[PDB]
């Protein structure tokens, strides 16, 4: 629905289902 | 915390080096206002942080270290009453003049 | 197996007894800026095994009315072999700093110390409303030491820090913390003589205690460069 | 800033001190706690209480019921049953501090003001 | 491990368990890592689907939400008295978040974030009874918005030839209009902002510890473009920030005692039990005391 | 032209909308996205690591010496040693975790937590501890007996200085919510208390009182819902150089 031509004004992103929790809980 | 301010109402000469002490009943930290009301008139803030000067104040003062002793210096004396408030609980203006 | 541990890095080598499986910070190991990240056009000079080779801070002794120390890294270590040398000749850096905290006690003494690397450890002053100095975030190779290590000398709780690199020193189990740290700058490079990437902080949570005749406990800790490299070369300053 | 104070000075038997002050070069909805000093000769520079724009209301004594008018740009306090302890001079402050827990600490008085002498007689 | 992780995670069947040599229920803490056990190896458990999403904790869920980062006032009036400087139908301000505590702490949380901000103006207009009580009705002001890049000479006055605006980025918006509402880019030298700086800003000795002049996005000045009328305003503009496509590095612990600058990380802690420096957390009776328990 | 029909809640700024903006600087060109370690997608990820809590948040306890629990030899057998409040969403040893942060964030919570314990006594000094917890139903138990009848663990001081006892997800509802500082039976968690197996046996050259640290984290069956306000911060003014910032 973004009628801007720069990309960053676009809406926020709800869609990085991609966490990584062993940097924390196994930072080995 | 009740700031006696007082050793006495002590006189000095033009160009002296005049040094008034401020102490404190709590061991308070660096919250230290000095203020000097001319006869006749509001006080004014000299300075505060036990050692920061103020904007528009003639530069002829300092201030001492935190804690309880808390003195005053006046490098050139070119006169009032100055009054001490610790300024850390609450505003207290220990009694005190020169 | 996971107790014995050996790092060798340039001409310095440890050798560890009781070592606790050494760890690293945000599960990454130290690189070599690659052409892409690389914004400074200009040959860097690379000098391993004369930097990035354990150099070692003076002891501290451990005691009850021990509150913490702490170091800034590269500030700690900005004067000291070549990696000073290079870093006063050099204006911007990019190292890695793997870290080796040493402490023994007998079997008959209690303890714990928690070796914490906080990033950006940005602290402020107690009880007052303007903010440190140069002489008092700046203390070079002989650290500080906290006040207030209860809140890190930051306001935000110690009960938290385990949410950095962190190890253990429990004097039954290890007498051995070693943290490997990456990069961990927003900017490729940058100037050592007023930023400080990291910050070692070693605070005794539980004092260190004993009913036997308490003899001296001295805590060592180890700094090591990785993969540091530099640009700039104009004079020394 | 300029602090400018008025009210009845010679004219109070037992009634309430009442006493306003209108705020000229600092917008009071702004910041800077704006409280009332008393300057009394039995005592000297005693700090009566302060407020906050969003009606905080820090006090020493507490019958003095300070309140704030930012519509009018100025701030009251209100004596109750004052009784020849409180002839003072009655200077009218903003102090920059931060009384953010219930209690203030770093209330240094930048801006002071006039004295309005108010006289308990008859 | 990326793992794509939508939902929670299920549990399977637990069965009685005596194999020797194998503890999941012993770890080491000195190893500085969480225990890797399930509570399949502790307790005895059933099958469970758990279908609880993960969604409303992303980190831009969590932190892009319109939060308020400045309020001032300003009077719409005739400024003939020497008084209210640098505040006459204007004022500027240097965009930072760490003046209401919630942004601040929320953001707080973070070492590095790269984010673009949008930005939104919300106006209120009140009359004065500074010499009346008469109330003649609210105008219809419009308000210009300046962004002028931080270290660019600022308008000085409100009627300055300043506010032209060649290149700064400005809008204008009408009281009456629906809150005006830009977006900033990332706009930092650096690949994120630094929400904590450890280091000096400039060569000199004296260089303001703690504050990173390239995470400072700018400078926002406001005036009223309208002329004064013959009665006076109070206008107040709230701005607020919405952090936009957020990315965020090297997770903090939260700060516990209460704010004193906005300058500094200095810290004072509440005079009683809760959030003071000598006891964070609220005091209890003893050890084996409880706050608040069932008694029936 | 488009024939256009304004619906209620049009004009209204909603602060957690989700729209496009105007662009303010056209044609900018954002920093290239180096990779700085320890990236952060979800929250849940740093409820997952353990922190250390306050279970002797007493009086005379300042300081770190808030964030051990000193256990000493004992002369009668069966004896407790502390117990702590399963709050993870009200003032309590929980309340300046991680996981306690983050959620007070959060109305509504899921999953199960971990307790972990590290022993920081000598090497020569001996031990067993048994950690219980008691679903919420009831008074907190004083006697070991009472108390062995939920799920616990027996902890045996030796090598591995550590132990774990998991709080399992027991609830009737999905989700648990805080609702006030309050006894609820949709907020209560239950209480933990520790016990002394047998003794803290230690020699005369080792220190007679050794501590006990605790740790507490989540699974990954924690969740967390319905975001708000955290009490844990807030201003009753401006802070310091905050009119500096206008000027």
């Amino acid at each position: 629905i973004n009628f801007y031509k720069d990309s960053y004004a676009a809406s926020a992103s709800k869609q990085d289902f991609s966490q990584d929790p062993s940097k924390f809980t196994e930072p080995v | 915390i009740q700031m006696t301010q007082s050793p006495s109402s002590v006189s000095a000469s033009v160009g002296d080096r005049v040094t008034l002490t401020c102490r404190a009943s709590q061991d308070i930290s660096s919250w230290l206002a000095w203020y000097q009301q001319k006869p006749g008139k509001a006080p004014k803030l000299l300075i505060y942080a036990a050692s920061s000067l103020q904007s528009g104040v003639p530069s002829r003062f300092s201030g001492s270290g935190s804690g309880t002793h808390f003195t005053l210096t006046i490098s050139s004396l070119q006169f009032a009453t100055y009054f001490c408030q610790q300024a850390d609980s609450f505003i207290t203006f220990g009694g005190g003049t020169k | 197996s996971d107790r014995v541990l050996q790092l060798k890095l340039g001409n310095s080598a440890i050798v560890t007894q009781e070592a606790a499986n050494y760890c690293c910070a945000y599960g990454e190991w130290p690189n070599y800026l690659p052409d892409h990240e690389a914004v400074a056009i200009d040959k860097p000079t690379q000098p391993e095994t004369a930097t990035d080779r354990f150099y070692t801070l003076k002891s501290v002794k451990w005691e009850t009315g021990s509150t913490g120390w702490w170091w800034k890294l590269p500030d700690a270590l900005n004067n000291i072999g070549m990696f000073g040398q290079n870093v006063q000749h050099h204006y911007l850096y990019r190292s890695g700093f793997l870290i080796h905290v040493q402490c023994n006690a007998t079997k008959f003494h209690q303890g714990a110390l928690l070796v914490v690397a906080i990033p950006e450890h940005q602290r402020g002053a107690h009880n007052t409303n303007t903010s440190p100095g140069f002489d008092d975030i700046m203390k070079g190779e002989e650290g500080g030491t906290f006040n207030h290590p209860y809140v890190l000398d930051d306001g935000t709780s110690l009960a938290c820090a385990t949410i950095f690199p962190h190890q253990w020193i429990n004097l039954r189990t290890n007498n051995s913390a070693t943290i490997v740290l990456p990069w961990m700058n927003a900017a490729p490079m940058d100037f050592p003589l007023r930023h400080n990437q990291w910050t070692l902080a070693i605070i005794p949570v539980v004092p260190l205690g004993t009913r036997t005749t308490s003899s001296m406990v001295p805590i060592t800790v180890s700094i090591a460069p990785m993969c540091c490299e530099f640009n700039g070369l104009r004079h020394a300053i | 800033v300029q602090l400018q104070e008025s009210g009845p000075g010679l004219v109070k038997p037992s009634e309430t001190l009442s006493l306003t002050c209108t705020v000229s070069g600092y917008l009071i909805s702004n910041g800077y706690y704006w409280g009332w000093i008393r300057q009394s000769p039995g005592k000297g520079l005693e700090w009566i209480g302060s407020i906050y724009y969003t009606r905080d209301t820090y006090y020493n004594k507490s019958r003095i019921t300070i309140s704030v008018d930012t519509s009018k740009k100025q701030f009251s306090l209100k004596l109750y049953s004052v009784t020849a302890a409180d002839t003072a001079v009655y200077y009218c402050v903003r102090h920059e501090g931060s009384c953010n827990d219930g209690s203030c600490y770093g209330s240094f008085v930048d801006n002071w003001g006039q004295g309005t002498l108010v006289t308990v007689s008859s | 491990i990326e793992s794509i992780i939508k939902t929670a995670t299920d549990t399977v069947k637990s069965e009685i368990n005596a194999e020797l040599g194998v503890v999941p229920s012993l770890n080491a803490v000195e190893t500085g890592a969480t225990s890797n056990t399930e509570p399949e190896e502790a307790i005895q458990t059933r099958t469970v689907i758990n279908q609880h999403g993960v969604s409303e904790t992303l980190v831009e869920n969590f932190l892009s939400r319109a939060a308020l980062v400045s309020k001032r006032s300003f009077e719409y009036k005739d400024h003939t008295s020497s008084t209210a400087r640098a505040d006459k139908n204007f004022f500027k301000w240097t965009i930072n978040t760490r003046s209401f505590v919630q942004l601040r702490r929320k953001l707080e949380l973070f070492t590095y974030l790269r984010f673009d901000a949008e930005i939104t103006i919300l106006t209120t207009v009140a009359v004065n009874g500074s010499g009346n009580n008469t109330y003649v009705g609210l105008p219809d002001l419009t308000l210009q918005a300046m962004f002028v890049p931080t270290g660019a000479l600022t308008p000085e006055k409100q009627d300055s030839f300043h506010w032209q605006s060649g290149s700064n980025a400005s809008v204008f918006f009408k009281i009456s209009d629906p809150p005006a509402r830009i977006t900033i880019p990332f706009m930092c030298i650096n690949s994120a902002y630094s929400v904590f700086y450890d280091g000096f800003a400039g060569f000199e000795k004296n260089g303001l510890y703690g504050i990173n002049p390239a995470d400072t996005i700018g400078n926002l000045c406001v005036r009223i473009v309208n002329e004064h009328q013959p009665v006076g305003f109070t206008v107040t503009v709230r701005v607020y920030m919405k952090p936009k496509h957020i990315k965020a590095w090297a997770p903090r612990p939260p700060r516990t005692l209460p704010y004193m600058s906005i300058a500094n990380a200095n810290y004072k802690g509440k005079e009683r039990a809760p959030n003071a420096l000598s006891a964070i957390i609220g005091n209890r009776d003893s050890v084996k005391t409880m706050p608040h328990n069932i008694v029936n | 032209g488009v024939p256009t029909y304004l619906l209620p809640g049009s004009g209204q700024f909603l602060t957690t909308d989700d729209h496009s903006s105007a662009p303010a600087l056209p044609c900018f060109n954002p920093t290239p996205e180096m990779h700085i370690p320890g990236q952060v997608r979800n929250m849940l990820e740093v409820v997952q690591v353990e922190s250390m809590m306050e279970i002797n948040n007493t009086e005379s306890a300042v300081g770190m010496e808030r964030l051990k629990v000193d256990i000493s030899a004992l002369t009668d057998v069966d004896q407790l040693l502390f117990n702590i409040p399963l709050d993870i969403q009200l003032d309590g040893p929980l309340r300046n975790t991680l996981v306690g942060n983050i959620s007070r964030y959060y109305t509504h919570w899921s999953g199960s937590l971990e307790m972990t314990f590290m022993f920081c006594g000598s090497f020569m000094a001996a031990g067993k501890l048994i950690l219980c917890y008691t679903p919420p139903g009831g008074s907190c138990p004083t006697t070991r007996e009472t108390a062995m009848l939920g799920t616990h663990i027996v902890w045996d001081f030796g090598l591995q200085s550590s132990v774990t006892l998991i709080i399992p997800w027991i609830s009737g509802s999905h989700y648990r919510m805080f609702n006030n500082d309050a006894k609820s039976t949709n907020a209560n968690v239950g209480y933990v208390t520790c016990f002394m197996q047998t003794n803290l046996i230690v020699p005369s050259e080792s220190s007679d009182t050794c501590s006990l640290i605790g740790f507490i984290a989540a699974k990954d069956d924690f969740s967390l819902r319905l975001m708000r306000d955290s009490p844990d911060i807030g201003q009753l003014d401006h802070l310091h150089a905050a009119e500096a910032a206008y000027q």
